[PDB]
């Protein structure tokens, strides 16, 4: 996809996500587990949900066809109306048909820039206090507890309270 | 020591083939596909083999009624389409109307 | 040919041509345009 | 399951131009090389050079270079070779095939029929045919003489008589042109009493002649 | 060329035969090899690429390998279906284009030899008529594929306007042959009698006319 | 273009790479080169030629206009068949050049994305095992033989098989 | 948005800067102050105005509604009329709408590509010669003067120059 997360550097998605379209999978001392992001979730279903809306809004005021009659020496005006009533059922089939595949390619797009845009976030707040393992994973140079977990999922981590012991652990190994 | 390397990059050429978006005009693309026919050969042909008839100086009602100057038409063969001119100068040659005429060339449409 | 116009015959697979718009046979299809030249390769800069 | 349909024979005079279609049916190879080799008469594949319309690539063997024009036409699925300046080295049968992918080192895995291509100096003629007149079983023929090109097509008693018939591959003369012989094997008794015609047509000079052929 | 294969191998049913294919560094050096398998008159078809893989629907007893500036096509256990002419390929990269080999020729041994029927029209009246005269030797059935023609005139040998095809494959699996003997009219007299001598692995089958 | 690659932070194209749309260039002891990255090309390349087939598709059926006929009494009729057969040519004429804009707009970007993508596919296989020099080429802090960039371009590079003597020489390096 | 700059990263604008629709803002020895990313802010209103100029170029022929009268006898073609120049209205509504909700998307997420594209720039540069904060900010490990900041702003930034300085800073801290 245009972002590069899904079936991309993250190589597949969770069946075990169940409670939210993005979101994170940690492991610690505590145990292991799952957790939604819910904001980045709700944002796509409220992005998906006006899209929807958007497309119906906008095709409802489409043409409508009316029977009419002519007899057999109005052929030309006949023709003429059918060509007219046709005419516009083809635009109309056109303008959905390619706005159902525009908007499909740019949902799938979308969804991959909220995997990616998920990713960074957690990438720059933990900055060098974790290893960045390049499979959608971070490992992390300090003990991180739940609470401290939760602090990453939720945009609060601090980065000062861990920076020193994640130093000393950077260098243990850096030092060999 | 500087070590080995290795780098990412892409495709160029040189194309000077133009394209344009909604945002930039004549961008300069490697490739590109013109999907507009604009060329044609000026001249009337066979549609899969079958001649048009080409009625020439005559009218539709010039060649049915039989205008003499229509000879050409006195029988003419199985058409593909047919052509006439914009103001042909055999038509009704003793001066008058021909009812429903354009009813009558819309059934020749499909004959 | 197999697709007529009333200015000149068309021998072409685009899917559009601007010659005309009353043509019979098997056509591109009539478009005012004067270009239309879809992207295919990359941006090539100098 | 895309297969890839090629123009028919074609018989070409020294220093034309052959120019010879691959049309990919039941599907796009758009996004694929084709390349075109040709093999000549008992001798070995011989890349000719191939296209990859999207990807934009033509690609020439250096020994074809500068007389084989390879192009495509995107919207009718069709790719197409033109060898200019044509000599009798260039008698082959032509074939396009599809890489696996859009280059050309990948395995060519679909292939087209092949097209013949027959380069001569000489004149369409039609043949002169002659009778090969004749126990158990009979062998009786007719003679197909001095034809060019191939080929011709020999029926016995206007398509009734199909069992024992055997017309053989032609010869081509010094001269340029060919000439065959058809045998039909019959029943000896068969002979005072069924007659027997063959009937010889011979499309490129619009020659069809038919002959008796007796004891 | 660019890439050498030896021009015939052979086989027995169920045998293993094995084909190589000699290269240099600018193909099977430093590139893939795909081998393919063509039947007389009818289209290559890809039975390896890569050196190594193959295609689904190509039968596990053909594997191809390589090795240096070599490859190697083995087929295990021949079937009579493989009698076929192999071609190996690369990419060549000083040529900038795809190589081929030469071809090889597999031949599954073991078919029965079969002796040619042959016939001999003299010429035709019609034909003397038109101030030509042609004795027309037609070969069928051998096997082997491959004989040799010498015509007789009285019992001396002709040297002249003998013209012979090429061996074609009949649809019993058989050969065909035709060879055309060229003559005035007054050679046609000139002589008492006329023969087609087909020789077929060194047994001679003759048929003769007289005008 | 949107995605910083082309024409972004890699400067230029290179008129060396001729049998892909995107690839690499290494040097090493035994010497250097191009390569092509098929799978992004063949990809790129399957969904422009699904792009073109679209655009066509969409627009199989559209207006055909015909020939009609009018008196020289039937002018209101003759006016509305005109305007009809203009006004369905005015609607195909924009609905062609609307979607050859905007599509040539996403094509333009979509390669973009995939330059930036490979670049990226590239960058988290290395990690730490080789520095970003900041034109698209990275330096390896370990020798990487030809096997070695090969894996690095089938995403297969073995991170921990050299992750210590990158170690070790990153270790030189930020000694001084 | 698509790139996670704009209310993303960088959690918020700057009323401070009056002079670009992207840019700077340094903190050194000398002083602070915001300036302008002129390049990146010329390029996007390049594109914006002639987003703008194609959107109504593309409208520039469209239906023209003309009237038309009809007896009280003719009611069938005084209906056809009707539903024939109504239908194009409504054609023409809906591709104005709908192009208009479509670039509005574009338009936006182009402005946070280019605030990704310009953050990217200055990343790529700087590469370990300064601290990447995770809030659009980068904070250098050499003292970076007035010329320094503009070489950075303007893509010249000279990597070696300062790189030794550099190491020195980051292995004292490295060291603790
Ligand atoms: C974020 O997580 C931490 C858990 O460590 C918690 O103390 C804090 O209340 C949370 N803040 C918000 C804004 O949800
Ligand atoms: C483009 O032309 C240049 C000369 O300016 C040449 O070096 C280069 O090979 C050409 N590119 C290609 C792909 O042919
Ligand atoms: C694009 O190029 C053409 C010449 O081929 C020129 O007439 C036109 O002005 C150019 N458009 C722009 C906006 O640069
Ligand atoms: C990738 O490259 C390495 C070369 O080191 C090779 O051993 C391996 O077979 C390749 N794998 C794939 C999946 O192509
Ligand atoms: C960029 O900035 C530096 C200031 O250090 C200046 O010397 C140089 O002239 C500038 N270059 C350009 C290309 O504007």
């Amino acid at each position: 996809g245009l972002f590069g997360a899904i079936a991309g550097f993250i190589e597949g998605g969770w069946q075990g996500m169940v409670d939210g379209w993005y979101g994170y999978h940690h492991s610690n001392e505590q145990g292991s587990g799952y957790a939604a992001d819910k904001e980045s979730t709700q944002k796509a279903i409220d992005g998906v949900t006006n899209k929807v809306n958007s497309i119906i809004d906008k095709m409802n005021t489409q043409f409508e066809a009316v029977g009419r009659e002519f007899n057999n020496l109005e052929r030309r005006i006949e023709n003429l109306n059918k060509k007219m009533e046709d005419g516009f059922l083809d635009v109309w089939t056109y303008n959905a048909e390619l706005l159902v595949l525009m908007e499909n390619e740019r949902t799938l797009d979308f969804h991959d820039s909220n995997v990616k845009n998920l990713y960074d976030k957690v990438r720059l707040q933990l900055r060098d206090n974790a290893k960045e393992l390049g499979n959608g994973c971070f490992e992390f140079y300090h003990k991180c507890d739940n609470e401290c977990m939760e602090s990453v999922r939720n945009g609060t981590y601090d980065y000062p309270q861990y920076s020193e012991e994640a130093r000393l652990k950077r260098e243990e190994i850096s030092s060999g | 020591d500087p070590g080995d390397q290795i780098c990412i990059g892409y495709h160029a050429n040189n194309s000077t083939e133009q394209v344009d978006t909604i945002m930039e005009k004549n961008v300069t693309v490697t490739h590109a596909q013109d999907i507009l026919e604009k060329k044609h050969n000026g001249k009337l042909c066979d549609l899969d083999g079958v001649k048009p008839l080409i009625l020439r100086d005559c009218s539709v009602a010039g060649w049915l009624l039989g205008n003499p100057m229509c000879d050409e038409f006195i029988n003419v063969p199985e058409w593909s389409y047919i052509v006439e001119k914009a103001n042909p100068v055999n038509d009704l040659c003793y001066p008058g109307d021909f009812n429903d005429y354009e009813e009558l060339k819309h059934l020749l449409s499909r004959i | 040919t197999k697709c007529q116009t009333p200015m000149g015959a068309i021998n072409s697979s685009m899917p559009f041509h601007n010659i005309h718009p009353l043509t019979i046979g098997e056509c591109p299809k009539y478009v005012k345009s004067n270009r239309l030249v879809l992207a295919t390769g990359l941006r090539n800069s100098p | 399951q895309v297969q890839l349909v090629q123009s028919g024979a074609e018989v070409k005079k020294p220093g034309s131009s052959v120019k010879v279609s691959c049309k990919s049916s039941g599907g796009t190879s758009n996004n694929y090389a084709i390349s075109w080799v040709r093999q000549a008469p008992g001798q070995g594949l011989d890349w000719m050079g191939g296209i990859s319309p999207i990807f934009g690539s033509t690609a020439y063997a250096q020994k074809f270079q500068g007389r084989v024009t390879i192009s495509a036409d995107i919207f009718s699925n069709t790719a197409y070779m033109e060898l200019n300046s044509l000599t009798s080295e260039d008698t082959a049968v032509y074939f396009c095939a599809r890489h696996g992918n859009y280059y050309y080192y990948s395995g060519m895995d679909v292939w087209g029929q092949g097209t013949t291509v027959t380069v001569s100096s000489a004149s369409t003629k039609g043949p002169s045919v002659f009778p090969l007149a004749p126990g158990g079983t009979a062998a009786l023929g007719c003679l197909v003489k001095d034809y060019f090109p191939e080929p011709v097509t020999v029926s016995w008693n206007s398509g009734a008589l199909t069992s024992g018939v055997h017309t053989f591959p032609a010869v081509l003369q010094s001269s340029g042109l060919y000439s065959l012989s058809s045998v039909v094997t019959v029943p000896s008794s068969s002979l005072g009493t069924q007659t027997y015609i063959c009937n010889v047509n011979h499309k490129p000079s619009n020659t069809k002649v038919d002959k008796r052929v007796e004891p | 060329s660019a890439l050498t294969q030896p021009p015939a191998v052979s086989g027995t049913p169920g045998q293993r035969v094995t084909i190589s294919c000699s290269g240099s560094d600018s193909n099977i050096g430093r590139r893939s090899v795909n081998w393919y398998q063509q039947f007389p008159g009818t289209a290559p078809k890809l039975l390896i690429y890569s050196n190594d893989q193959r295609p689904s629907v190509v039968p596990d007893r053909f594997s191809g390998s390589k090795s240096g500036t070599s490859a190697s096509l083995a087929i295990s256990g021949l079937q009579s279906e493989d009698e076929a002419e192999y071609y190996c390929a690369a990419w060549d990269d000083s040529l900038k284009g795809a190589v081929f080999g030469g071809g090889t020729q597999l031949t599954v041994l073991g078919q029965p030899k079969a002796a040619p029927s042959v016939t001999l029209f003299p010429p035709s009246s019609e034909e003397l008529q038109a101030n030509k005269a042609t004795l027309v030797c037609l070969i069928s059935d051998f096997y082997p594929g491959a004989v040799t023609v010498a015509w007789k005139a009285d019992s001396s040998p002709v040297k002249a306007g003998v013209e012979t095809t090429t061996p074609s494959k009949q649809s019993n699996n058989k050969y065909a042959a035709s060879s055309y003997l060229s003559l005035t009219p007054e050679q046609w007299k000139s002589h008492r009698s006329y023969s087609c001598q087909v020789t077929h692995e060194g047994s001679t089958v003759e048929k003769t006319v007289a005008p």
